[PDB]
RNA sequence: GCCCGGAUAGCUCAGUCGGUAGAGCAGGGGAUUGAAAAUCCCCGUGUCCUUGGUUCGAUUCCGAGUCCGGGCACCA
RNA sequence: AAAUUGAAGAGUUUGAUCAUGGCUCAGAUUGAACGCUGGCGGCAGGCCUAACACAUGCAAGUCGAACGGUAACAGGAAGAAGCUUGCUUCUUUGCUGACGAGUGGCGGACGGGUGAGUAAUGUCUGGGAAACUGCCUGAUGGAGGGGGAUAACUACUGGAAACGGUAGCUAAUACCGCAUAACGUCGCAAGACCAAAGAGGGGGACCUUCGGGCCUCUUGCCAUCGGAUGUGCCCAGAUGGGAUUAGCUAGUAGGUGGGGUAACGGCUCACCUAGGCGACGAUCCCUAGCUGGUCUGAGAGGAUGACCAGCCACACUGGAACUGAGACACGGUCCAGACUCCUACGGGAGGCAGCAGUGGGGAAUAUUGCACAAUGGGCGCAAGCCUGAUGCAGCCAUGCCGCGUGUAUGAAGAAGGCCUUCGGGUUGUAAAGUACUUUCAGCGGGGAGGAAGGGAGUAAAGUUAAUACCUUUGCUCAUUGACGUUACCCGCAGAAGAAGCACCGGCUAACUCCGUGCCAGCAGCCGCGGUAAUACGGAGGGUGCAAGCGUUAAUCGGAAUUACUGGGCGUAAAGCGCACGCAGGCGGUUUGUUAAGUCAGAUGUGAAAUCCCCGGGCUCAACCUGGGAACUGCAUCUGAUACUGGCAA
């Protein structure tokens, strides 16, 4: 169901910073990053038209924490809805909760923001929510419940999300724990580096 | 028919039943099935760790 | 004898039934003449709940269909009631 | 055989004494006109049609016979009286 | 598979034990006309005590058939036990589930070299309690000779570690008794008074968790495969998890009606023959020697460590020394399993008459735990009893 | 539950009525030709299916077992 | 508003090449199986072979308002006998309520199960009728007088049993007269002919001969004519393969006449004619349930028809009918055969391709589950009682979906492993440790929604002679859950309980080395392995996938490698040796004329589910579900008549 294994180890492999051990410190500057995926991380790959692909698509199910069974689900989907097909893949990613809620800034990574939805601490529009997939409505309220509201681990974590971009699709209120998804985001809002091509190329064959 | 026993070593004599799946070996000519080891009486490899589905071997 | 009755659709502990105009001696799910409506009993306070064509009853029951048990006092919720 | 309702198995014996019978009766009756048809005038296979009418009729209403076997009886009979006699 | 069993009069397995052909099982046809008759239980006959091929042709007993005979005070369970040497395999299972004997010297003939063997398996597995029954009588009119036979039984017994003397010795044949002769249906009559008297009360393990091995496995066209055997421990409801270890491997199984002579039970107590109903399982994959334990109470185990006790001419056993490598039949509950013999260190070679402990790999494995015991048999013979100390596997 | 047969070095078989088991084919310390048809030398290379007993001494005589072969039964 | 946004290649013939062309692979799948590791929930699923043989419990009953029964049973009332005079014994009483048995009525033909047969009798669409239709219902109103008998019960026997006989006796909505008859049946018409059953809830008035006569109402019973409903038939096209099956066929093909069918018909007969089918595949052969759909595909197609739903077919194997509104009848009948059972050797029972269960054959596949609470379905005037229908309790990752085996910080870049140019690298922020949360499991407490009703009493409105009963509607009562220690909620304790198995020369993301030296083995293809291996075992980094993953079988895909969309035939496989020529396919050209094709429109229909879009509903999701589109149809009816055909000049 989850990874549960070294994270950082996957950002060498990928290359880039995919904001797995993002947490409390901004830089980590702290695993020989690019140079050492494993034991042979000097040897410069060949790296095939299908390895790039392959990448390309482990990377975006490895920042956004998705597994092949549920991330081939939503391709089926964005391919179904209507316009683009890479936009959508995209955005139906980015409208699940473990998502929102770490993009609300509560949580210091998005493996916190699962557990954060997970343990019965997210709530949105008057009622309790545990799915991590849970597909966000566009005009929705995201909220931690009065139990577990101003604990430990969310008010230091809040506090990383003013040095982060901050989306502009959503609103936070930062004082009372409080969310607001406004819109559905928009390909240029975000990344701005993830080719969402290639992965509609690695699953049409 | 005849069935091609995979891996090093084996328990098969004479009778003992045995469970044969499909797919040809391409070197002997005539062979075109394999005894799945683990199965009813045929054993699992004796010391195999890696890939012990194929060749039936339990955990170390 | 047509009659009236209730088909019982839907998932497990979710009943969902399809009231419909069918033969006594056809089967609850099988062979019927035409839908007339539906009922969800665990649909609960909210938007949708019960409905159910009242100008096709009256073509069945005006010429000679008896109406089950439950379809009977479904005629008698939409009707009145409250 | 396992059921009590096999009662159906002797009243279905005790019917068909009884339902053969009046069968039997009717199908006399009219082979009495069939009989009186082939050397006879317009007189001994009316009388014999006569006689039948009523209990072709009567098994009909029963249930034994049906309306249009008694309706046959009657149509392709008198017939036979008509064109020949 | 009709009538409930109501659980009233307390249960005591009982058992015929004796020479070959000495009016073993002919005791018990005697018991249930005699007590069937006075009393008002149940008839049945001789025959069904032993009918196949192999009991009619030859004559002789090969299977431990049971009886189901009921007095005022208590209710017996018969165990009628095979008698010759050629059959003591089954015959200890028959006699380790057996309470109180029926011990059957004739005064014709007298103690004979298989009743010697019978009651020196009954102690070294578990026979508390014994009684004598002389079993011709009629026979040899003669008064003196007759008692003497009494004499060598008491002898016989106190030999070989029993009351001897204290022992309840009856007269009475079996056959008189069968048809309706007021003066020996009487005397068969009062060995029911003797049950009663001497045996007491059983003590039974009905607290420390659920244990029952099995002692015949059959495939009723009724249900599924069933297992019999007497309740060791605990208690069996209906509908209740049981995993069957032993011999094989292991496998998960749950019970789906027990049954006390074909009589329907809610409960299986302890120390009462029953047969347990196993659902969806073969007759062939399970077998005879497997115990019914509860998920969880006991692990089967093919090693471990055993503090042997070996037996000297005397007692009756081995009378030579020997090494690692001896392979002699252990009997635990039920069945016996060969295993070699791996000795300690410091100790060269075990003497006949020893106390030492040593390591036993068996090629079964059977269900075991600390502190379990068991008598070593090799060449149609006792060897030496024992107790299990260290669980390896 | 009980009656019977079967097992001999890596494989296929000889040898026994107590005198301590051998043959080919095998294979190995073994030489030829980058490996080689034909060559040489050389060993048996052994829990006599396992274990105990009667025994000076058991493959061999007598129990008990192993797994496998085929045979006859019992229905809580 | 929307209703499709959907089309990848690579290895492999050669010294090298381009082509041709096979071979193999990457992806989808599933009634899967086996293998390895073996934690959850939700909605599903689960003998494909032997349509094999079956023990054990069950699966269709039900009605006292049809009637004898003064009742088998359990219980009140007039009276009796014991004695603790109300405690006990006990005969009468329709008399306490009901009901074992029985005739009746209506159900058992529906509802469940399985594809043996079936290549058309069947199935699909579209048509037509020449028909019947219990119970539902719209009219037309009758519904009057009788009489044998007949079980049960006796009585008396026969039989081992199953199951009878003979003597009475009696009951009914049972059963047959009877008068009675229509717009009914028959006839050219005049005529003739044709039916029924009473119950039950209540009653003022007057008959009481007390059985109550008699009025009310509710229901039954009839008579056709019409509904609605199923069912029977019939025609059109469509519905597999084979020509190494081209001839088949005598009730065969048509006619007249008789019989029979609910209905027409060689359905069946007698005679008459000599046909009929057939190259746009008869015949014979092999295989096969069919469809909605399912899987696949860019689509066309290809394959398939488990689960759910419609239709057919079959019920130990071959027959036949009886009863019925409906059967030529899964748990009716009677034969016949084979197979197990019981016996007093005479004759008997006998049907899991219901639901559980079992033995078998097998790669393989469930609980001798609980309940009528629920929607049905049966009978009933209602309560009811029956139900393996249905729901649901368990089992199995066989799956689909969603959850979880924590989430931050963490450098001495520790130890240990593995590699090394012995400098170090790597395992690796991995771990240890520090921040903490604690969804699932586990405990302890709250607790919905599936429940509509049914029942007992009340005020009124109908009904009527009547403030009575009855019918209807408000209104007060106490209730109805197999699931169920429910869905869901809240407190508790502490990361605590919670992992996978592939392969990693190439194709295909992933290589270092110790190698078992063409031995052991690998392999899906090319090929590896012969003292320095990314291709074998192993340790080991990853690569990859996740409660699954592999291997295998099976269908499509890629295969434009059966090509209609969309290939070819000089030399690669492939132009008959060359003509003539009927059937067939195609056909120059201008004026008419039709409207077959063709297109446009319209109406009917293309079952529901499924698919799709828009939605909604369960913590989201699978899942369920409201509403549209579609179902490349077909049918008719009316129009364009350019183009094709026909009929013309
Ligand atoms: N004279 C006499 N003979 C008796 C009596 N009881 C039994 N027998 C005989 O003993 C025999 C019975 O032997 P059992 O030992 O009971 O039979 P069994 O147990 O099957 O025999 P095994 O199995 O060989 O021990 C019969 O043949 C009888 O004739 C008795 O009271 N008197
Ligand atoms: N408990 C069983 C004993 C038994 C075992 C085997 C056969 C007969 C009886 C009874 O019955
Ligand atoms: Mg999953
Ligand atoms: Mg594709
Ligand atoms: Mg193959
Ligand atoms: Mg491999
Ligand atoms: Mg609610
Ligand atoms: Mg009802
Ligand atoms: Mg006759
Ligand atoms: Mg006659
Ligand atoms: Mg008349
Ligand atoms: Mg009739
Ligand atoms: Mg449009
Ligand atoms: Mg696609
Ligand atoms: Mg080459
Ligand atoms: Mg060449
Ligand atoms: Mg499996
Ligand atoms: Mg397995
Ligand atoms: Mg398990
Ligand atoms: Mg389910
Ligand atoms: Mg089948
Ligand atoms: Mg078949
Ligand atoms: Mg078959
Ligand atoms: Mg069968
Ligand atoms: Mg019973
Ligand atoms: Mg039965
Ligand atoms: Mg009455
Ligand atoms: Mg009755
Ligand atoms: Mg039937
Ligand atoms: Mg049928
Ligand atoms: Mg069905
Ligand atoms: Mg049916
Ligand atoms: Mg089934
Ligand atoms: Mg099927
Ligand atoms: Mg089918
Ligand atoms: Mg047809
Ligand atoms: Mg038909
Ligand atoms: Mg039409
Ligand atoms: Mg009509
Ligand atoms: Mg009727
Ligand atoms: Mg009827
Ligand atoms: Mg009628
Ligand atoms: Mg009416
Ligand atoms: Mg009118
Ligand atoms: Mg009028
Ligand atoms: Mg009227
Ligand atoms: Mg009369
Ligand atoms: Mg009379
Ligand atoms: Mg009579
Ligand atoms: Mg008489
Ligand atoms: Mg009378
Ligand atoms: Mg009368
Ligand atoms: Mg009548
Ligand atoms: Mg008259
Ligand atoms: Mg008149
Ligand atoms: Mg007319
Ligand atoms: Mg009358
Ligand atoms: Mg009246
Ligand atoms: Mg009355
Ligand atoms: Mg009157
Ligand atoms: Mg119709
Ligand atoms: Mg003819
Ligand atoms: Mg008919
Ligand atoms: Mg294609
Ligand atoms: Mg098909
Ligand atoms: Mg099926
Ligand atoms: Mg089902
Ligand atoms: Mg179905
Ligand atoms: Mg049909
Ligand atoms: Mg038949
Ligand atoms: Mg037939
Ligand atoms: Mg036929
Ligand atoms: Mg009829
Ligand atoms: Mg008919
Ligand atoms: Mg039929
Ligand atoms: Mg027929
Ligand atoms: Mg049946
Ligand atoms: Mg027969
Ligand atoms: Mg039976
Ligand atoms: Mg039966
Ligand atoms: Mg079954
Ligand atoms: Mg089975
Ligand atoms: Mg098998
Ligand atoms: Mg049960
Ligand atoms: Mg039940
Ligand atoms: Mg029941
Ligand atoms: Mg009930
Ligand atoms: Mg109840
Ligand atoms: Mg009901
Ligand atoms: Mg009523
Ligand atoms: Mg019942
Ligand atoms: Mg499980
Ligand atoms: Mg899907
Ligand atoms: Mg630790
Ligand atoms: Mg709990
Ligand atoms: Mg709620
Ligand atoms: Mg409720
Ligand atoms: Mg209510
Ligand atoms: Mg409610
Ligand atoms: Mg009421
Ligand atoms: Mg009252
Ligand atoms: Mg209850
Ligand atoms: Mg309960
Ligand atoms: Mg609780
Ligand atoms: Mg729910
Ligand atoms: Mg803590
Ligand atoms: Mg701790
Ligand atoms: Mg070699
Ligand atoms: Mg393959
Ligand atoms: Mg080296
Ligand atoms: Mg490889
Ligand atoms: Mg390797
Ligand atoms: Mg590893
Ligand atoms: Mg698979
Ligand atoms: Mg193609
Ligand atoms: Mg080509
Ligand atoms: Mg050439
Ligand atoms: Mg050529
Ligand atoms: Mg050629
Ligand atoms: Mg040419
Ligand atoms: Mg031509
Ligand atoms: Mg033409
Ligand atoms: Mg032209
Ligand atoms: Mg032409
Ligand atoms: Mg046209
Ligand atoms: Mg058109
Ligand atoms: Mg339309
Ligand atoms: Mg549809
Ligand atoms: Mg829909
Ligand atoms: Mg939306
Ligand atoms: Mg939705
Ligand atoms: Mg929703
Ligand atoms: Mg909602
Ligand atoms: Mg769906
Ligand atoms: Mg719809
Ligand atoms: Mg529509
Ligand atoms: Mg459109
Ligand atoms: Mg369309
Ligand atoms: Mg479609
Ligand atoms: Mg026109
Ligand atoms: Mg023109
Ligand atoms: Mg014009
Ligand atoms: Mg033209």
């Amino acid at each position: 169901a989850r990874y549960l294994g070294p994270k950082l180890k996957l950002s060498r492999r990928e290359g880039t910073d995919l904001f797995l051990k993002s947490g409390v410190r901004a830089i980590d500057t702290k695993c020989k990053i690019e140079q050492a995926p494993g034991q042979h991380g000097a040897r410069k790959p060949r790296l095939s038209d299908y390895g790039v692909q392959l990448r390309e698509k482990q990377k975006v199910r490895r920042i956004y924490g998705v597994l092949e069974r549920q991330f081939r689900n939503y391709y089926k989907e964005a391919a179904r809805l209507k316009g683009n097909t890479g936009e959508n893949l995209l955005a139906l990613l980015e409208g699940r909760l473990d998502n929102v809620v770490y993009r609300m800034g509560f949580g210091a990574t998005r493996a916190e923001a699962r557990q954060l939805v997970s343990h019965k601490a997210i709530m949105v529009n008057g009622r309790v929510v545990n799915i991590a997939s849970y597909q966000v409505s566009p005009n929705d309220v995201v909220s931690i419940r009065e139990k577990a509201k101003k604990q430990s681990r969310v008010k230091a974590a809040l506090e990383l999300a003013e040095q982060r971009e901050k989306p502009t699709w959503l609103e936070v209120d930062a004082g009372k724990m409080e969310g607001t998804f406004k819109r559905k985001p928009e390909r240029s809002d975000l990344s701005a580096d993830i080719n969402e091509h290639l992965i509609v190329e690695l699953y049409s064959k | 028919v005849t069935s091609y026993i995979g891996g090093e070593g084996h328990n098969l004599q004479e009778h003992s039943v045995i469970l044969i799946r499909g797919g040809r070996v391409k070197d002997l000519p005539g062979v075109r099935y394999h005894t799945v080891r683990g199965a009813l009486d045929c054993s699992g490899v004796k010391d195999r760790k890696q890939a012990r589905s194929k060749y039936g071997v339990k955990r170390p | 004898m047509v009659t009236i009755r209730l088909a019982r659709h839907g998932a497990k502990k979710r009943p969902f039934y399809q009231v419909v105009v069918a033969d006594s001696r056809n089967a609850r799910n099988g062979r019927f003449i035409e839908r007339v409506g539906f009922f969800n009993p665990i649909a609960s306070e909210k938007e949708e709940g019960t409905r159910l064509d009242l100008d096709r009853i009256a073509h069945w029951v005006g010429q000679g269909a008896t109406i089950s048990d439950r379809v009977a006092a479904l005629i008698k919720e939409v009707n009145k009631a409250a | 055989n396992i059921k009590s309702a096999k009662k159906r198995a002797i009243q279905s014996e005790k019917a068909r004494k009884h339902n053969a019978s009046r069968r039997s009766m009717m199908r006399t009756f009219i082979k009495k006109v069939y009989a009186a048809i082939e050397a006879g005038d317009k007189a001994a296979a009316q009388k014999a049609f006569n006689e039948m009418q009523p209990i072709v009729d009567r098994q009909a209403a029963k249930g034994l016979i049906h309306k249009n076997k008694a309706a046959r009886h009657k149509a392709n009979l008198t017939a036979q009286i008509n064109k020949l006699a | 598979s009709k009538e409930k069993f109501e659980r009233t009069k307390p249960h005591v397995n009982v058992g015929t034990i004796g020479h070959v052909d000495h009016g073993k099982t002919t005791l018990t046809a005697a018991i249930t006309t005699v007590l069937a008759k006075t009393y008002g239980g149940a008839a049945r006959a001789f025959n069904q005590i032993d009918n196949a091929p192999e009991e009619k042709a030859r004559g002789i007993t090969i299977n431990t058939s049971h009886v189901e005979y009921d007095t005022p005070t208590r209710h017996y369970a018969h165990v009628d036990c095979p008698g010759a040497a050629d059959y003591v395999k089954n015959m200890i299972t028959g006699a380790a589930q057996m309470d109180g004997a029926i011990l059957v010297v004739a005064a014709t003939d007298g103690p004979m070299p298989q009743t010697r063997e019978h009651i020196l398996l009954g102690r070294q597995v578990g026979v508390p309690y014994i009684i004598v029954f002389l079993n011709k009588c009629d026979m040899v009119d003669d008064e003196e000779l007759l008692e003497l036979v009494e004499m060598e039984v008491r002898e016989l017994l106190s030999q070989y570690d029993f009351p001897g003397d204290d022992t309840p010795i009856v007269r009475g044949s079996a056959l008189k008794a069968l048809e309706g002769d007021a003066e020996w249906e009487a005397k068969i009559l009062e060995l029911a008074g003797f049950l009663d008297s001497y045996i007491p009360e059983p003590e039974r393990a009905i607290d420390k968790p659920f244990l029952l091995p099995i002692e015949d496995v059959f495939s009723i066209s009724g249900r599924g495969t069933v297992v019999t055997g007497r309740v060791e421990r605990g208690i069996i409801k209906v509908g209740e998890e049981v995993e069957i270890v032993g011999i094989k491997e292991t496998q998960k199984s749950t019970c789906t009606g027990v049954e006390m002579f074909r009589k329907l039970l809610d409960e299986g107590r302890a120390g009462e023959n029953v047969g347990v109903l196993l659902r969806g399982i073969k007759r062939e994959e399970i077998e005879r020697g497997q115990v019914l334990a509860k998920p969880g109470t006991i692990k089967p185990h093919t090693k471990f460590e055993s503090e042997v006790y070996i037996l000297s001419k005397d007692e009756g056993g081995r009378h030579t020394p020997f090494f690692k490598g001896y392979r002699p039949q252990f009997y635990f509950r039920t069945t016996d399993v060969t295993g070699t013999i791996e000795l300690p260190e410091g100790v060269e070679m075990v003497m006949p008459g020893d106390n030492i402990k040593m390591v036993v790999t068996l090629i079964h494995p059977i269900a075991m735990d600390d502190g379990l015991r068991f008598a070593i048999r090799e060449g149609g013979r006792t060897v030496g009893a024992g107790v299990v100390a260290k669980v390896l596997s």
